[PDB]
């Protein structure tokens, strides 16, 4: 009968939500939590340099108005 | 931490490309009455395992030919299939490209080679014969194929892969634009060999695996069978839009999943519900039938922006 | 009587109607997705296939398999060398030379049937007027090296003792239709 | 025009063909088939064995159609003996006529598309074929090669409940076919690489000696059933399909025709079949029962030179040319006096039929050649005998 | 006409290919919204506005803003 | 057969026909074997009497 | 276990199972017995649940089906498909056409035997040998390549 | 580098395989019409080039010099086109 | 509906002894299927028959651990099965 295809569809798909999620996580724990930014322009990356030199080395870090 | 992601990213998708060849042995199967494999293993999982087995330790004949294109070609394939799976958007992409789909584009093209290379490596004037179809099939469908993104892309207002999700946060861009997701779902049968427009692999021995066995074969073997996968799921990003919530990013790799496999599927069933096309027939297709809807529809798509005053933010 | 396939009647003249309706079955494939549509419904159908070791083909009685010698019940081979089932084998595979037994009976010293060059005709089954030669049911006897398939007097009558049980429940049903 | 030499490389099969070929590119020039790959010896073989046992060579000079092939030396045989077999037999020898010319279009519709590159037609239909089969060995002993029909008539009386089953099946068989269809028969691609290629005039066909569908799908209106008459294809009533613009999709579609009216012609057969025996009562031509040898002098005779010597024909020639599924399928049959044969010239609907594989094919695409072996039905064991 | 009627039925493609080819070569013509293509573009504000000195001379220039004086994209909202 | 109706109406649907009806699969319609023994007709030439074969 | 012996009888029997579990079979299909396995393929008894894929180009081809007569004019062609297959490789010759003459036996242009041709693994009998036949020989195949011990052979060599 | 890092990894997966696939084991044939392709081909390519920049050139303010731009470089490839058929060309 | 389905499922794997039998069938008849026992033979073969199932399916064998000495867990072969009991598993007599 036909599900017994699914076996086969079962570990496919399991494995092609593993890269989805992993790499949508994999960024929220190298990032602080926050998503990676995505610098398309270069006042993107402006501003994510100046995060840098704001605070530590990393822009994740996220100085406020107590500062 | 990158590392890890390119591990997921890379053999998540190697052992699901694996389970495709399985899923297209048995849906094949029931389709024709047949239960397919399903003796070794439990319902044929270990089937697939199997084979590359087999096949990696058979003697690479290498047949007498040019030795370094009977090497360098099958990597090619395998090497463009998977690294066209880098910018994918699966929720967050891997490697965010600003430029992202004319690097789809351009990785899918840079395939067209490894056939040609294949074909003149192999000494059958045969062959060199059968690599011309695949060359020129692939060369020729391209044309519509980038035509109809560009169309997208100027609904979309950019190149990267990663805007669609927010341009479709409200409805798939099937309905607006399904007239070319036909378009651009026959041209994904066309690219990635598959059977309605298969001639390649066809009478000639029912063309660029001719020469090729064991361990040559299974890569290039593989990069068909990723990229079915991946062009499935380029047009699971590109026309139908998984639902997008920022506060849970795994519901769109959900539907993405639900709907590349759906989609997947479907060229599987298109396979074994088909005869081959003549390859003339073929070349008929894109450049009477398909080329001028392309080109016009291209025209309806730089006027619609204008005159609805809907031109796309770019960003 | 005959009957004309792929002669049209006559020439309908395109109506708008008629014309949408065409125009719409090239532009959106509609016939192509009427295919799609078979191959799915079966997908939903139960497979005929059978598991071979587990589950067996089914064969009726008059099968012809493998070659077999039959004894009475008493143990005396049913053969007799009369020798015209190596007369009506098409292929010449039989090859029988006898001489009077001690007991003074007739036998075969050598019974040779070759089933390399065997074709499973039967006919030794029909010209036997003893039936000591049958076709017995077993189809199974597929070997490693040639010489295992040409076949001497004590393979098959070591074949006939064998399958003696299923030969004659094989030969009780069909007997009254030969 | 590059000689390729295509067919050693198992593209269309049907058997082994070396379609040596010049092709300018994509197109064929000149198609020269090869044959003989197969030939075997048949027609030499014959003359040194008996009546009786070259009956088994028949059924393998074309096994797709392995009956209907038998019907055609058994009426040479009769007809030089002046026998005619029993009312009983002849419907058996319609019935399983039939059910084996749809066992061949259910070869050649499903091959032809496999080779075009639909599969699923082939595994839906070799289901059915499968159910006939068994319809052989519940009758003869054999799935194929059955070595049913002799000489003087069928060999055993049908079994006790076959009729019933050739009847559930031919019930259902329609439906089936009518599945290929909504598979083949409109789609939108089938028609094109089948439609317009390997067209054959009517004149031609007739010149060519094709003899066949390939002539009916020319519209020339031919069935050497409904023309002259063998067995008792006379007392059941069918339709020719006879086709237009003949082209590989018409003929296709007359296949498909005899395919239905076949189950027809079976019907009926087993509405109508007599009461009786089904071999000829002269223990001169057929062998004697076998309770009759076993307890009769005349007839352990009769068994014993039938077997030993044989049938001993009067002396003749003839040319009985029946309708095989491929077309017609005649034996030349010179007999002396003798128990075995003189000459047996098998006419191979097939040797017509490839030779005019050179004049179908013509500014053809390698593609099309496939297409156009295809609608020859070619099974190599015919045309190389 | 009446070939364009089978060219309806028999080459249905290049039909449907040429109509759109001119519904996209009609509609910017005449549209209530072609207009603002051109607007919601030119307004869309990517370089910074350098603010001109005051001379005093101007009323047109709104000196701050939110002033009420200046360009608006009300029609931008509300569109 | 042994489908799930809603299975056996998407199979009658998506085939356009009713191939329930009508299934290839066979069960427990075929002949069942063991049919009864079989008492054969003698044909004509059996009549101890005006059988001459000469005449035939 | 521990011993360089059990280790090398375990790889082989995983060896082993990859080539017995995926047979590409290639059909030279002469005569009739290629129909007895075109019904092999079909439904009733499918091949490729059982690994055995329909059907693989010669150059992707792990067993040779031999059906049919090898008559005096395809022998030459058979030993050059033989012989281009890749290494490991098998041959299973169908039919008492081609094991042995068969009916044709004695013609002119028969060979006797493909094994006269191409060396042949396992010899399935009957004039159309049944698919179930065939696919005992093909299973037969299978236990002849799990009894294989290469690697057990280089490690005592 | 982060791209530089995948692709790497990419070549090197490949190479493996191929390697391994190697290690573990122990004249005339021309027809215009295929190079009249590749013409059109690129003559096509070229098209989809100077057709790419429009997204950018969506939001250029001119939109009517864009539009009357864009739809005149497709109408006259498409008559270029049409002359491919009217004449032999892809016509095979 | 769907529950019925599911419901004969778990009658079927509960049905082959424990997970240890299920598993004794799952991988080595390949198919987990439950029908009456219409013998045992002295080599050890076990036949069962499921009229409901189709024709070519309702009769089947599940083939002993050891015949004649050689292990057959694995290594099954239909010549196992004996010859009293091969013509009532290929249909030629209705009759176990
Ligand atoms: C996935 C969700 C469940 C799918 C499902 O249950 O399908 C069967 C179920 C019944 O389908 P069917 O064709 O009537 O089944 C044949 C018999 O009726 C029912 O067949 P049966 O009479 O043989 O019933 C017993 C059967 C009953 O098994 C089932 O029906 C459930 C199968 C679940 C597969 C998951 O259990 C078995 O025979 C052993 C196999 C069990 C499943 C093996 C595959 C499991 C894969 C797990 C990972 C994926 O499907 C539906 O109820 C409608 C589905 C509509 C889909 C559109
Ligand atoms: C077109 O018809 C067909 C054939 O004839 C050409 C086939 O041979 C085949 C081949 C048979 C198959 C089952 C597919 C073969 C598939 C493979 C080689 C899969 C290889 C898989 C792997 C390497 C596993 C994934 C790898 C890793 C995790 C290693 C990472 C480092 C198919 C599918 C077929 O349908
Ligand atoms: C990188 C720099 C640019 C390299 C490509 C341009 C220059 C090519 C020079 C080729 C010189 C001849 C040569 O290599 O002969 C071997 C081959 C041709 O001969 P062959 O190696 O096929 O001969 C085989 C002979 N047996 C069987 C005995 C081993 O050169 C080629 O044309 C193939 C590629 C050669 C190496 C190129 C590597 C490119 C890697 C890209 C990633
Ligand atoms: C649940 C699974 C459903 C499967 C549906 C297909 C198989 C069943 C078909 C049954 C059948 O025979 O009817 C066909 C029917 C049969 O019709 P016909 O061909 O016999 O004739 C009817 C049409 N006229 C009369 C005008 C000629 O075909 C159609 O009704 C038209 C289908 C048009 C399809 C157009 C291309 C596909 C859609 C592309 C746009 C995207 C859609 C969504 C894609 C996926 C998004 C997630
Ligand atoms: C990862 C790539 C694959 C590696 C091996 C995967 C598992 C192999 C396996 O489970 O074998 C089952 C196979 C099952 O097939 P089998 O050889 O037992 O025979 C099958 C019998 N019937 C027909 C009833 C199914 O058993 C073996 O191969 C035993 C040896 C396995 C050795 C594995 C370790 C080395
Ligand atoms: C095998 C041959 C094909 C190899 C795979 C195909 C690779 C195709 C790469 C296309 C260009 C990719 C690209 O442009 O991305 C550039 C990337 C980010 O740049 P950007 O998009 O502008 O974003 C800036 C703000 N975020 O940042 C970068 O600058 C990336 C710079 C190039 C990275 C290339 C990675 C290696 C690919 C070359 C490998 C060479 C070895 C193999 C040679 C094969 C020869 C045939
Ligand atoms: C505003 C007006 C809009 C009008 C839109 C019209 C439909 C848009 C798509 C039209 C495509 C062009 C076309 O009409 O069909 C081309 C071809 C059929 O051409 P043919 O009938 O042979 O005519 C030849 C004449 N010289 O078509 C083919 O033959 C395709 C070849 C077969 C390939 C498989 C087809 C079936 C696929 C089924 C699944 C499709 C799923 C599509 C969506 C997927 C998800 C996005
Ligand atoms: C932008 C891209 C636009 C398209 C670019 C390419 C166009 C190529 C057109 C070539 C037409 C001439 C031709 O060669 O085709 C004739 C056609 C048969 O074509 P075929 O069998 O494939 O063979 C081709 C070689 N003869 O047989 C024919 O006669 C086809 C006729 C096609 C035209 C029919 C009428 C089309 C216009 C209908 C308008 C309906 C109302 C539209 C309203 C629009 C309002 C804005
Ligand atoms: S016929 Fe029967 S008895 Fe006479 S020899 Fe041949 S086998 Fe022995
Ligand atoms: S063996 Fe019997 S069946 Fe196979 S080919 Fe020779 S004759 Fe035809």
């Amino acid at each position: 009968m036909w599900f017994e295809i699914l076996p086969g569809l079962a570990i496919m798909g399991v494995c092609l939500v593993i890269p989805g999620v992993s790499t949508a996580y994999i960024h929220k724990f190298t990032n602080g939590g926050k998503e990676k930014r995505v610098a398309r322009v270069q006042y993107q990356w402006y501003l994510m340099e100046r995060d840098r030199r704001i605070s530590g080395v990393n822009r994740y870090y996220v100085s406020k108005g107590l500062e | 931490m990158f590392f890890i992601n390119i591990l997921t990213l890379l053999v998540p998708i190697l052992i699901a490309m694996a389970f495709l060849t399985l899923v297209e042995r048995k849906i094949l199967g029931y389709m024709q009455l047949r239960k397919g494999p399903n003796i070794v293993g439990p319902y044929g999982i270990l089937q697939p395992f199997a084979d590359a087995m087999k096949l990696f330790m058979k003697e690479p004949m290498r047949p007498t030919t040019s030795m370094s294109l009977f090497i360098i070609a099958p990597t090619l394939s395998l090497t463009l299939a998977l690294s066209l799976w880098v910018p994918l958007p699966m929720p967050h992409p891997l490697i965010n490209l600003n430029l992202g789909i004319l690097f789809i584009l351009a990785t899918s093209s840079l395939s067209v080679y490894s056939i040609l290379w294949s074909g003149w490596a192999s000494n059958s004037k045969y062959s060199l014969f059968g690599a011309l179809r695949a060359v020129a099939q692939t060369i020729s469908y391209e044309v519509t194929m980038a035509i109809i993104l560009l169309s997208v892309l100027l609904m979309n207002g950019s190149y990267s892969l990663q805007t669609l999700i927010t341009t479709q946060e409200h409805m798939w861009l099937l309905l607006p634009a399904w007239p070319m997701a036909m378009m651009w779902f026959i041209s994904t049968l066309a690219e990635t060999n598959r059977a309605p427009f298969d001639l390649t692999e066809g009478e000639s021995e029912l063309g660029f695996n001719v020469e090729y066995a064991a361990g040559p074969f299974a890569l290039f073997f593989m990069a068909e069978y990723t990229n079915i996968i991946l062009m499935n799921a380029l047009t699971t990003i590109i026309f139908l839009g998984p639902l997008y919530y920022i506060n849970l990013p795994e519901l769109y790799s959900t539907n993405f999943m639900m709907e590349a496999l759906l989609l997947s599927s479907t060229f599987l069933w298109i396979r074994a519900s088909y005869p081959r096309f003549r390859y003339d027939q073929l070349m008929h297709l894109l450049w009477k039938n398909f080329l001028p809807l392309t080109l016009a529809l291209c025209m309806w798509h730089i006027s619609l922006p204008i005159f609805t005053a809907g031109v796309p933010p770019y960003m | 009587t005959y009957k004309y396939v792929n002669k049209k009647e006559q020439e309908s003249e395109v109506d708008m109607k008629s014309a949408t309706d065409n125009a719409a079955r090239i532009l959106m494939w509609t016939e192509l997705i009427r295919g799609l549509g078979m191959t799915l419904s079966y997908l939903f159908r139960e497979p005929a296939t059978i598991n071979y070791p587990f589950e067996k083909g089914p064969l009726s009685p008059r099968f012809r398999g493998e070659h077999a010698l039959r004894r009475y019940p008493s143990g005396e081979e049913r053969c007799i060398a009369c020798k015209l089932c190596e007369a009506i084998c098409p292929a010449q595979a039989i090859t029988i030379e006898a001489e009077p037994r001690a007991d003074g009976s007739r036998r075969t010293t050598r019974y040779d049937i070759d089933m390399t060059k065997c074709i499973y005709c039967g006919f030794c089954q029909e010209a036997c007027p003893v039936d000591a030669i049958v076709e017995g049911p077993n189809f199974e006897f597929s070997t490693e090296t040639h010489e295992e398939l040409l076949y001497n007097k004590e393979k098959l009558l070591n074949n006939g003792d064998k399958w003696e049980a299923e030969i004659a429940a094989n030969i009780q049903a069909d007997y009254l239709y030969r | 025009n590059m000689t390729l030499n295509f067919g050693p490389q198992h593209p269309a099969a049907h058997g082994v063909l070396r379609l040596v070929l010049e092709l300018s590119g994509e197109m064929v020039r000149k198609c020269d088939p090869h044959i003989g790959l197969l030939h075997r010896g048949t027609e030499k073989l014959i003359e040194y064995k008996t009546y009786l046992q070259a009956l088994p060579y028949f059924d393998r000079l074309d096994y797709v159609s392995m009956m209907c092939n038998e019907q055609a030396y058994s009426i040479a045989v009769e007809k030089l003996l002046n026998i005619q077999p029993p009312p009983r037999a002849q419907w058996i020898r319609v019935l399983f006529g039939e059910i084996t010319r749809i066992l061949n279009h259910i070869m050649a519709v499903t091959t032809h598309a496999l080779d075009i590159g639909a599969m699923t037609p082939f595994f839906w239909m070799f289901e059915e074929r499968e159910k006939m089969f068994e319809f052989y060995e519940r009758v003869s002993g054999a799935r194929m090669h059955a070595a049913y029909i002799r000489p003087g008539g069928v060999h055993q009386d049908l079994p006790l409940g076959l009729l019933d089953d050739i009847y559930e099946f031919s019930k259902n068989f329609s439906l089936r076919i009518d599945e290929v269809e909504e598979m083949l028969t409109n789609n939108r691609i089938w028609r094109n690489r089948t439609v317009d290629i390997g067209v054959v005039t009517a004149e031609d066909a007739l010149n060519y000696g094709f003899s066949g569908v390939m002539l009916r799908g020319s519209g020339i209106q031919w069935d050497l059933r409904k023309t002259q008459p063998y067995d008792v294809y006379d007392q059941v009533e069918f339709d020719v399909p006879i086709g237009s613009r003949g082209d590989c999709y018409d003929r296709y579609l007359c296949r498909v025709e005899e395919m239905r009216q076949s189950l027809r012609i079976i019907e009926q057969c087993l509405n109508k079949m007599p009461p009786g025996e089904i071999k000829v009562d002269d223990a001169k031509v057929s062998p004697p029962k076998r309770a009759e040898m076993k307890t009769s002098m005349e007839s352990l005779i009769h068994h014993f030179k039938l077997y030993t010597e044989g049938y001993q024909v009067p002396p003749g020639a003839t040319y009985t040319a029946i309708e095989a599924p491929k077309g017609e399928f005649g034996v030349y049959l010179v007999s002396d006096g003798s128990s075995r044969p003189y000459r047996c010239k098998i006419k191979a609907p097939g040797f017509a039929h490839l030779a005019g594989l050179d004049k179908m094919s013509k500014g053809h695409m390698l593609a099309d050649v496939v297409a156009i072996i295809g609608t020859q039905d070619i099974v190599f064991g015919e045309i190389d005998r | 006409s009446a070939f364009l009627k089978n060219a309806w039925a028999k080459e249905p493609v290049l039909v449907v290919s040429f109509s759109v080819w001119g519904l996209a070569i009609i509609m910017p013509m005449i549209s209530p919204y072609t207009k603002y293509a051109s607007m919601i573009n030119k307004a869309t504000p990517y370089n910074y506005p350098v603010p001109v000195r005051d001379d005093g001379n101007m009323p047109d220039v709104p000196s701050h803003p939110q002033d009420p004086l200046g360009p608006s994209l009300d029609w931008l909202k509300n569109l | 057969a042994s489908a799930t109706r809603v299975i056996q109406k998407l199979r009658n649907w998506a085939s356009g026909q009713d191939l329930q009806a009508k299934l290839q699969l066979r069960y427990q319609e075929i002949a069942k074997r063991t049919q009864p023994p079989p008492k054969l007709p003698v044909g004509p030439s059996h009549k101890l009497s005006n059988n001459y074969y000469c005449t035939r | 276990r521990s011993r360089a012996e059990y280790v090398v009888t375990k790889l082989d029997d995983l060896i082993n199972w990859a080539r017995r579990s995926s047979l590409w079979p290639m059909t030279f299909g002469l005569a009739c017995c290629a129909v007895e396995m075109m019904h092999m393929a079909a439904p009733r008894y499918d091949m490729d649940r059982f690994g055995v894929v329909f059907r693989a180009s010669p150059r992707q081809a792990d067993v040779m089906i031999v059906a049919g007569t090898l008559t005096n004019k395809m022998a030459p062609a058979l030993r050059k498909v033989y012989d281009q297959m890749p290494e490991p490789r098998y041959v299973v010759s169908m039919g008492s056409c081609a094991n042995g003459g068969g009916y044709y036996h004695y013609s002119y242009s028969v060979v006797r035997g493909c094994d006269r041709i191409v060396p042949v693994d396992i010899y399935v009998p009957g004039c159309p040998p049944t698919a179930e036949a065939l696919l005992y020989g093909i299973l037969q195949l299978q236990r002849k390549i799990k009894r294989e011990q290469k690697l057990k052979i280089w490690y005592r060599r | 580098m982060n791209l530089y890092t995948v692709i790497f990894i990419n070549i090197l997966l490949s190479l493996t395989l191929i390697l391994v696939a190697f290690w573990l084991p122990q004249r005339l044939p021309f027809s215009m019409k295929f190079f009249l392709v590749a013409i059109t081909f690129l003559l096509f390519d070229l098209e989809i080039a100077l057709l790419l920049p429009l997204p950018w050139a969506i939001q250029t303010i001119k939109t009517s010099t864009m539009m009357i731009m864009a739809f005149i470089l497709v109408t006259i490839l498409s008559l270029g086109l049409a002359y491919e058929w009217t004449q032999k060309g892809l016509e095979w | 509906e769907l529950v019925e389905v599911l419901k004969r499922g778990v009658q079927q794997v509960t049905g082959h002894g424990g997970l240890r039998g299920l598993l004794r069938v799952f991988f080595r008849a390949n198919d987990i299927r439950i029908g009456t026992l219409v013998g045992e033979d002295k080599y050890g073969n076990k036949y069962y028959e499921d009229n409901k199932q189709f024709f070519g399916r309702h009769r089947w064998v599940i083939y002993t651990t050891e015949m004649n000495g050689k292990n057959t867990f694995w290594d099954v072969d239909g010549s196992m099965v004996p010859p009293e009991w091969h013509r009532w598993l290929h249909c030629m007599t209705d009759d176990p």
